């Protein structure tokens, strides 16, 4: 049994957007499905379901109106279509279902898809070394919008030792984040260490050497 | 129907037996579940029907239930456990969630390892400047780092973050970051941040000089 969801993103406040769900090993005929959201830091918040069968709905209070749930048993997958979308949107999405007709609760959950409601263009990040000079040394991950981006080291094959940071949000809306690893003192300057910095929703990929 | 969940957080050792609580509004039969959420996935079903362990989860998960009253027992909590789990009722449409218990691995105190980065030339010349403070591998979570430039401390030029729990050593990590302009950055010459932690005797500093 899977849950595979789509299509959240970036979107400006006020419009439009349609995540999907498609199930894989059931049928959704045969169960409710579920929306539940999470807002940065914030606990769980149950949106919408819907009984394909005969297409009856429900909604929250907060999103009646302005989304839509929907679901095509044919092509065994769930929709919902979020309409004059607001900064209090924001939030991952989660798909789910009623297992065993409710007995088993919401048994499978989809991985979650990421929301941004913000008017803020897309921007990737600036990488510069923390240099170093038992020794700690890292990559300050600069000015990027939106959230997310990955970091490794060495294109995955320094991994103990790592810690990459949660991104803050800086005064200026554009997000910041460092990722350190703590290394041998005596392996500086012959051994070398590089950032790979992803940023998808700009398309920016950048590897950076640190250097003492 | 509400689902009121105590505590908010709470701090256990490995091997320690753990009780969250949860209490309904009004009666909600058994149609109760309770769900563990790790951070960066998707939430987790662990408890259906209020008593009844889902399928895969460890057996040191057990739910019971007394009237409204709804509790979560790990019996010998395991470093793996760290998470937020959440009570949920399906009693009536729309189903509602508890709002929350963060689990924190209990471990003895650790000093954190501090180090300071100066800022790169590199960003530097784009005209910004910021200063990173790190600490490595502490317990507990509580510490106060502060910023000094020229022996004069700082307000509002920083942002901290934290790492979640370690796998392994159940430990933390922060990074405390002061950001200033160029111009405000060339005009001082010691950069110190100041670390207050229940595993140092007393405050340790660490700083540089500027150019030096």
């Amino acid at each position: 049994v899977q849950l595979v969801e789509s299509g959240g993103g970036l979107v400006q406040p006020g419009g439009s957007l349609r995540l999907s769900c498609a199930a894989s090993g059931f049928n959704i005929k045969d169960t409710y499905i579920h929306w539940v959201r999470q807002a940065p830091g914030k606990g769980l918040e149950w949106v919408a379901r819907i009984y394909p069968t005969n297409g009856y709905t429900r909604y929250a209070d907060s999103v009646k109106g302005r989304f839509t749930i929907s679901a095509d048993t044919s092509k065994n997958t769930a929709y919902l279509q979020m309409n004059s979308l607001r900064a209090e949107d924001t939030a991952v999405y989660y798909c789910s279902r009623w297992g065993g007709d409710g007995f088993y609760a919401m048994d499978y959950w989809g991985q979650g898809t990421l929301v941004t409601v913000s008017s803020a263009s897309t921007k990737g990040p600036s990488v510069f070394p923390l240099a170093p000079s038992t020794a700690a040394l890292g990559c300050l991950v600069k000015d990027y919008f939106p959230e997310p981006v990955t970091v490794s080291w060495n294109s995955g094959a320094l991994t103990s030792g790592v810690h990459t940071f949660p991104a803050v949000l800086q005064s200026s809306g554009l997000y910041s984040l460092s990722s350190v690893v703590t290394v041998p003192s005596s392996s500086l300057g012959t051994q070398t260490y590089i950032c790979n910095v992803n940023h998808k929703p700009s398309n920016t990929k950048v590897d950076k050497k640190v250097e003492p | 129907i509400q689902m009121t969940q105590s505590p908010s957080s709470l701090s256990a050792s490995v091997g320690d037996r753990v009780t969250i609580t949860c209490r309904a509004s009004q009666d909600v039969n058994t149609a109760v579940a309770w769900y563990q959420q790790k951070p960066g996935k998707a939430p987790k079903l662990l408890i259906y029907s209020a008593s009844f362990l889902y399928s895969g989860v460890p057996s040191r998960f057990s739910g019971s239930r007394s009237g409204t009253d709804f509790t979560l027992t790990i019996s010998s909590l395991q470093p793996e456990d760290f998470a937020t789990y959440y009570c949920q009722q399906h009693y009536t449409t729309p189903p509602t969630f508890g709002q929350g218990t963060k689990v924190e691995i209990k471990r003895t105190v650790a000093a954190p390892s501090v180090f300071i980065f100066p800022p790169s030339d590199e960003q530097l010349k784009s005209g910004t400047a910021s200063v990173v403070c790190l600490l490595n591998n502490f317990y507990p979570r509580e510490a106060k780092v502060q910023w000094k430039v020229d022996n004069a401390l700082q307000s509002g030029a920083s942002q901290e973050s934290v790492t979640e729990q370690d796998s392994k050593d159940s430990t933390y990590s922060l990074s405390s970051t002061l950001t200033l302009s160029k111009a405000a950055y060339e005009k001082h010459a010691v950069y110190a941040c100041e670390v207050t932690h229940q595993g140092l005797s007393s405050p340790v500093t660490k700083s540089f000089n500027r150019g030096e």
